[PDB]
């Protein structure tokens, strides 16, 4: 569930650095190279299936990548609306009153 | 590393969740 | 008088690559 | 005992009557909704 | 034709200022065909507009260290060169 992940998730950037540490870490071991991994008499045909689900996989990845793109573009947002607050206080009416 | 030991804590546990959902 | 407003809007300024 | 108990049980009895219909409703969606959330997997809330 | 447009990447100034110093760019950099004759085109238009004399960066390579006043700086990059104008008084 999406709405699970993010919400267990949350807005701490060391949360958001872990995800995308743990997604990159993820997406990495899906180097997909021998399609028909046949482990004895009958071969288990596990090639495209396994080649769509780890283009699948690398979709969540993906989409992982956006929705924390989203959460670090609000987060970045609020990160840079607070400094500018700061920065345009400093300017207008600065610590020395 | 801390970082896949979150991403896999919640896919362990969405996957409990969902198994318990699944019963089928 | 002037006043200085220091409020730089520093950023990351990369060279093409 | 009273009158005005009585009244009141039967505005009650009355109401339940009226909200027979609105229970029979609520049962039927609560019924499409769990066939529903069950054949999709929308699996349901931990606190839900 | 390159867009110099600009990401949300720094902006603290004034939105006339910033289209007018993008628009200036972009047309200086499009007429003259060399890039310090479009430099000076920038210049003299910027100058023309918001009384003389101040200089801007537009180039490959941007990167500096000032006290940036405000409502005429910003940080960014303006298409294939970094968008970094900020006037000082």
């Amino acid at each position: 569930q999406a709405e699970n992940i993010y919400n267990r998730l949350g807005e701490d950037l060391n949360k958001w650095q872990a995800l995308l540490v743990q997604i990159r870490k993820a997406r990495g071991t899906f180097d997909n190279a021998e399609t028909k991994k046949e482990f004895g008499p009958v071969v288990i045909d596990y090639g495209k299936v396994q080649s769509k689900v780890n283009l699948k996989y690398d979709s969540w990845h993906k989409e992982v990548l956006s929705k924390f793109g989203q959460m670090l573009g609000s987060n970045m947002t609020e990160f840079h609306s607070q400094i500018s607050k700061s920065r345009q206080e400093l300017e207008q009416h600065s610590v020395d009153t | 590393s801390e970082e896949e030991e979150g991403q896999s804590l919640w896919s362990s546990i969405l996957s409990e969740v969902s198994t318990r959902a699944r019963s089928k | 008088p002037r006043e200085i407003v220091t409020y730089t809007k520093e950023t990351q300024t990369p060279v093409m690559a | 005992a009273s009158t005005s108990d009585a009244v009141t049980f039967i505005t009650y009895v009355q109401s339940l009557k009226r909200k027979i219909k609105q229970f029979e409703k609520q049962v039927e969606l609560y019924r499409n909704g769990q066939r529903l959330l069950e054949k999709q997997r929308f699996q349901f809330p931990p606190s839900w | 034709m390159c867009d110099r447009k600009a990401v949300i990447k720094n902006a603290d100034m004034s939105e006339e200022m910033q289209q007018d110093s993008v628009e200036c760019a972009t047309q200086a950099l499009e007429k003259y065909n060399i890039e310090k004759d479009i430099a000076a085109h920038i210049k003299k238009e910027f100058d023309k507009k918001y009384n003389p004399t101040w200089h801007c960066i537009v180039g490959r390579n941007f990167g500096s260290y000032v006290t940036h006043e405000t409502k005429h700086f910003i940080y960014f990059y303006l298409g294939q060169v970094a968008i970094l104008l900020f006037k000082s008084g």
